[PDB]
DNA sequence: CACGTATGCTATAATGTGTGCAGTCTGACGCGG
DNA sequence: CCGCGTCAGACTCGTAGGATTATAGCATACGTG
RNA sequence: GAGU
């Protein structure tokens, strides 16, 4: 909207190429990681964690 | 009496004579010229040659009389192309045509989204060895493991068997209990929230606001050229062009403008700085 | 020209379907013989 | 009359995702950067 | 599976 071009404008903040799709805990649930699994397929670089 | 599509389209088939050798013979060259007649009676006297290849082909992939009017256009086609003059049968040209016609519909109609034969080709293929893989590793097949036995990229493999994930109707209703489908629960995501709709409002409007804090010039010079209070977003030559001829004037309040909007920010920007998120 | 999508042709003879389920509920209110 | 058909059959809450198959192989044809 |  051209009110965002303004203000994308006077801040320069311009927008970046990636969003957010974070798995978050659900509200009201709370309580501690007990445990983690990763499943990588067989030719992606795997992560550090992994 | 008797309703069924079915039975009345063989029945009405059962009720044309087979055709010998010679017959065939003499009545396709008399069709090949053009008898109109010749050609009628050799299609209906060969239906039911349709009706028996229909019959193997169906098993999924369509409708029993779907695949008799694919099965029929084939045999049409043989007909026009028939050679009596070379000493091979007709039913063994026409099994060729039938068969082609109703597998090149069966690639195109069965899948809702629409897949091109060379997609759909390849994707058998890729089957098809996942088959024989399966046999003999007792194990059914990894993409990569596909990938290695054609000698081909694991990215290829994969975009296909994607393509193959085949469809859910939204209207099943879930957890095998007639109790409601997948349209009740899934939401419209470009729709927001009349949050998110009020909240434009707001934007929209402290903006107005902010524009009348500015000067005459710097705010109309600012709603011209965004497009914010005017109807199009004019150019630098179009916003000179109705006032001030220097088109470097334009850009010069529109900087100007921009950086008193700075300033109420820094200011009175303790509002401003919440539309981050 | 190439890349993506399509249209096409193949010649031993073969020529009327079936297939996968449905399980039978109940008291009432109309509709052709 | 008999018989065959169509129409209804409480309200909120829950759980969980998910299934199947297979369409040859090759040469020409149409549209876009 | 939860009250009706």
């Amino acid at each position: 909207t051209p009110e965002e071009k303004l203000l994308r404008a006077i801040f320069g903040e311009k927008a970046s190429d990636v969003k957010d799709s974070s798995l978050r805990v659900p509200n009201g649930v709370s309580g501690t990681v007990i445990d983690v699994q990763v499943f990588t397929r067989d030719g992606v670089e795997k992560d550090k964690r992994a | 009496r008797v309703l069924d599509a079915t039975q009345l389209y063989l029945g009405e088939i059962g009720y044309s004579p087979l055709l010998t050798a010679e017959e065939e013979v003499y009545f396709a060259r008399r069709a090949l010229r053009g008898d109109v007649a010749s050609r009628r009676r050799m299609i209906e006297s060969n239906l039911r040659l349709v009706v028996k290849i229909a019959r193997r082909y169906g098993n999924r992939g369509l409708a029993l009389l779907d695949l008799i009017e694919e099965g029929n256009l084939g045999l049409i086609r043989a007909v026009e192309k028939f050679d009596p003059e070379r000493g091979f049968r007709f039913s063994t040209y026409a099994t060729w045509w039938i068969r082609q016609t109703i597998e090149r519909a069966i690639m195109n109609q069965t899948r809702t989204i629409r897949l091109p034969i060379h997609i759909v080709k390849e994707l058998n293929v890729y089957l098809r060895t996942a088959r024989e893989l399966s046999h003999k590793l007792d194990h059914e097949p990894s993409a990569e493991e596909i990938a290695e036995q054609l000698d081909k990229p694991v990215d290829d493999v994969s975009r296909m068997l994607r393509l193959n994930e085949r469809i859910t109707s939204v209207d099943t209703p879930l957890g095998g209990d007639s109790e409601k489908a997948l349209l009740d629960i899934l939401a419209d995501e470009k729709e927001n929230g009349p949050e998110d709709t009020t909240q434009d409002d707001d934007m929209k409007q402290s903006i107005v606001k902010w524009l009348f804090e500015l000067n005459a010039k710097q705010r109309e010079v600012l709603a011209r050229r965004f497009g914010l209070l005017g109807y199009e977003a004019a150019t630098l030559e179009d916003v000179g062009r109705e006032i001030g001829l220097t088109r470097e004037r334009v850009r010069q309040i529109q900087v100007e403008g921009l950086r008193r909007l700075r300033e109420i920010l820094q200011t009175q920007g303790l509002n401003i700085e919440a539309l981050f998120l």
